[PDB]
């Protein structure tokens, strides 16, 4: 019984208790017409992995106090424009939340 | 049976929904058999009335005809 | 022909309610679909509970000793 | 959420009935101009049988 | 017309599929919903083992 409340070229995520405590966490964008895509990879260790369309683009990083994980644009080129959600893996489960859209340019 | 049951029970509850899924797209290609059913179609009820008339021009024909047979 | 042409309206009107199937039935789809999706969590939470009853034997049986 | 899950199988269904009761009538009426205007079509081809009947006739009277 | 009385035909199909899900999953939601309480228990159990 986890949730992941969505906010946010900077956005990020609170999960309901036990960050760091929750193993493996990564976000997914929705481009529109399209169906699910994975973005990056933030871990329990910080080890973190991006996706090639956004490797270097992207940049993402672990707040331990405030149970939350963060992503943050940058140097954007439109194409990206989509819905993002973020999601989270514990205990061998699904977690996903609401989710947020991203515009042009 | 908690999670193995649940399990089947789920595959079947995806496989029912996506085939409804595919039935309606089954289903979506109907209005084109609609619109071949009425263009041309309802364009030949006009040329009905474009070429009811060069049998009248037969009628205007005969009808000379029988002026000349008089005559 | 005019008659022809009345009861072709009609298969226009037949047309246009099947825009109405291509405009509804998948948003129905995929309004099936999360419910199915929170259902699979909630496997995970029955998986999550098969590990909690061994666990609360246990302890209870080591209470008892 | 899953009554409106519920609710969604119902209003498929009553919008399916939609189709099916404007269908089935739309086709009949659609069936009408088929057979009525085909006694009509064969009433213009017979008619145009006796006017070519009636032109030959005129023009072997031409002739004679 | 053939293929509108095959939709006809179809719905039936949708009808019986929107039964199960409505009456399993209530159900044994209930049940996951008292197996819930297990934990608590579990809870109690590890604090009086502390004890």
């Amino acid at each position: 019984e986890v949730q992941l409340q969505e906010s946010g070229l900077r956005l990020s995520c609170a999960s309901s208790r036990s960050i760091d405590g929750i193993n493996i966490m990564r976000w997914y964008r929705q481009a529109p017409g399209k169906q699910r895509g994975m973005v990056a990879v933030v871990t329990g260790w910080g080890s973190t992995n991006y996706v090639d369309s956004v490797k270097g683009r992207f940049i993402i990083s672990r707040d331990s106090a405030k149970d939350t994980v963060y992503l943050q644009m940058n140097n954007l080129k439109p194409e990206d424009t989509a819905v993002y959600s973020c999601n989270a893996i514990y205990r061998g489960s699904e977690y996903w939340g609401q989710g947020t859209q991203v515009t042009v340019s | 049976e908690s999670t193995q049951a649940i399990g089947q029970r789920y595959e079947t509850i995806h496989g029912g929904l996506d085939s409804i899924g595919r039935v309606m797209e089954h289903l979506k290609a109907i209005e084109p058999l609609i619109a071949e059913i009425r263009g041309p179609v309802s364009q030949e009820f006009e040329a009905r009335r474009a070429e009811h008339a060069e049998l009248i021009a037969v009628r205007a024909n005969l009808d000379q005809a029988q002026r000349q047979i008089a005559l």
